[PDB]
């Protein structure tokens, strides 16, 4: 079976820069090689094929070369709305097989999160547990510390973080950390918080409630 | 318009057989070779084979000969790939897709089908207001949608209606072995009370529909 | 009669150089005046796969159905019971790479009828034969030919 190595892995890459991706064949392929682009949440979007052809609809700024082993694909200028995954894929021999993948990511300009708390509900509450929520939006870098404090006591073990994938747009993420408690440990505490420190921040910003 | 619509995620016991299915439309379904593709954590993408519906020719890779049977009903524009005998190795995302006769690569995909296999039974989520008191330009609000297994879990605001400003939180595996996440969306806080709002939480492994509405 | 090669193209020169089938003069569109110069090719023993559902595939230049026409000849005395089968023909609405002949109703992509892939650099090789002006092995799912303008 024909081994397709892909490089780099990762690429950060700011709005306007070039995008240079890299797939080798462990034989000769002729220029059977397939481009595809797959966007969070999404199936795979072909982009190219026979190395060099674009699909029906697919802008200018990508292009692929290459015969034999090894292919390149270029974004000339990269766009926002380009983060994904891409893959090669060859099919000059059978079975068709494909490249472990590159991910690019988008460098902008620091955003701040905006940050919002909101305590367990009461429907929760009845059930035994109380689930506090931190939430960061729309931020960059990716890069963000989110403590808990409940009566100003650090909290530690007992929260979990999620952050999505980039936005295709504005190029930001957002985070949630979540705080579990028993209903008998929330009930024990008055002041719950939430301390964020980021590098768009002048200082950590604290969103609280009193239960 | 073509399309290729998948079945369901599925949770199944290891030993068991899956059965999952690919229904083409907006194209003369016989004319064109429908391929499947597996995608996991372990392996980015593998083709596990070809079926011509137009001469019920299969083509397998070697790798998935005593896993996979590929098949096809006509009548229904609807083919099918079943996976025998599951272990934990077969857990992933299956794609069918089609080629368009220019060779082995494919411009139409399905959404994918999650199969999780496991001994583990099903559970829905609870879906919890997480409840704005916003009344700074924009209020943000959300469903915590605990405690389900397995992947995944979907979720729309005002039944599709809302899409700008929504984030849906990648799912965190607890302790307890379930999943749980948020969805939030910022809403200028102007309209609250002049929107309503109600996400719409779907759970298709245990046929678990939550329409759930936040308000402050 | 020798197969062609898979990825081998006849003459050993780039499709639309003067050797070949010569320069891309631009797209044909259905309004184009241009357009009365392609006319439907319903030879019975072609089948024409239709993709778009609009008969779009059968619409070519005089000389494009000459050869198609002679190369339907070809194909059923080869393989008794097999016909020329043509995957697409004249494109309207942009599936191929710009300055493709397939905007000028001067390329067909064909295969057999049977859609057995190993007949295919046969096929080719009569698709030379028939006179076609430019034919490229250019993948396992289907062979290119094109010829000059008028
Ligand atoms: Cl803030
Ligand atoms: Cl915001
Ligand atoms: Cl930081
Ligand atoms: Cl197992
Ligand atoms: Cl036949």
């Amino acid at each position: 079976d024909i081994v397709m190595t892909q490089t780099p892995k990762f690429l950060l890459v700011s709005a306007g820069d070039k995008v240079t991706i890299t797939c080798k064949a462990s034989q000769s392929v002729s220029n059977d090689l397939t481009w595809y682009q797959q966007k969070p949440g999404q199936s795979p979007k072909l982009l190219i094929y026979y190395a060099s052809n674009r699909y029906t609809g697919v802008p200018d700024r990508f292009t692929g070369s290459g015969y034999g082993t090894d292919f390149t694909f270029t974004i000339s200028t990269v766009q926002a709305e380009d983060l994904a995954v891409y893959f090669c894929q060859q099919d000059y021999g059978s079975p068709p097989t494909f490249g472990g993948g590159t991910k690019v990511e988008i460098k902008r300009t620091v955003a701040a999160p905006s940050v919002f708390i909101f305590p367990p509900s009461d429907e929760q509450l009845k059930s035994g547990t109380a689930s506090v929520v931190c939430l960061l939006n729309n931020f960059y870098p990716r890069e963000a510390k989110v403590q808990w404090k409940v009566d100003n006591a650090l909290q530690s073990g007992n929260s979990q973080e999620s952050v999505t994938e980039q936005d295709s747009k504005d190029s930001t993420y957002s985070l949630s950390s979540t705080l579990t408690l028993s209903k008998a440990d929330y009930e024990k505490h008055k002041v719950y918080a939430c301390e964020v420190t980021h590098q768009g921040l002048s200082s950590p910003v604290t969103k609280s409630f009193n239960r | 318009q073509v399309q290729l619509q998948q079945s369901g995620p599925e949770l199944v016991r290891p030993g068991v057989s899956v059965k999952i299915s690919c229904k083409g439309s907006g194209y003369t379904f016989i004319d064109e070779a429908l391929h499947w593709v597996k995608q996991s954590h372990a392996e980015s993408l593998e083709w596990i084979g070809v079926i011509r519906p137009y001469s019920g020719e299969t083509n397998y890779n070697q790798k998935f000969k005593d896993k996979a049977t590929m098949t096809v009903d006509i009548s229904s524009s609807t083919a099918y790939l079943e996976l025998a005998r599951l272990t934990s190795e077969d857990s992933a995302i299956y794609y069918c897709a089609r080629d368009w006769e220019a060779g082995d690569f494919f411009d139409y995909w399905g959404q994918g089908t999650l199969v999780t296999v496991s001994s583990a039974s099903t559970k829905g989520p609870s879906v919890f207001p997480l409840a704005p008191s916003s009344k700074g330009g924009t209020a943000a609000l959300g469903c915590l949608v605990k405690d389900y297994f397995p992947e995944p879990v979907t979720v729309s605001w005002n039944s599709g209606a809302l899409t700008s400003g929504v984030h849906t939180f990648p799912a965190v595996l607890q302790s307890s072995g379930l999943y749980s996440l948020s969805s939030v969306v910022t809403v200028p806080s102007s309209s609250l009370g002049t929107q309503t709002y109600i996400c719409n939480v779907n759970h298709k492994p245990s046929n678990t529909k939550v329409d759930k509405k936040v308000e402050p | 009669l020798t197969p062609l090669a898979y990825k081998q193209f006849i003459p050993n020169v780039a499709e639309k150089t003067l050797g070949a089938s010569g320069r891309y003069e631009g797209k044909i569109s259905r309004n184009s005046e241009r357009f009365k110069e392609l006319t439907p090719n319903y030879n019975p023993d072609i089948i024409f796969k239709d993709e778009e559902n609009t008969g779009a595939d059968r619409l070519m230049t005089q000389r494009c159905k000459d050869k198609l026409n002679a190369l339907a000849i070809s194909v059923m005395n080869q393989w008794p019971g097999v016909k020329l089968r043509v995957t697409e023909g004249w494109d309207e609405d942009g599936h191929h790479s710009e300055e493709s002949l397939h905007y000028e109703g001067r390329a067909v992509d064909i295969t057999t009828s049977d859609r057995d892939r190993s007949k295919y650099g046969m096929l080719a090789r009569l698709a030379v034969e028939a006179g076609f002006d430019w034919v490229y092995y250019e993948s396992k799912a289907h062979i290119h030919c094109s010829v000059k303008a008028e």
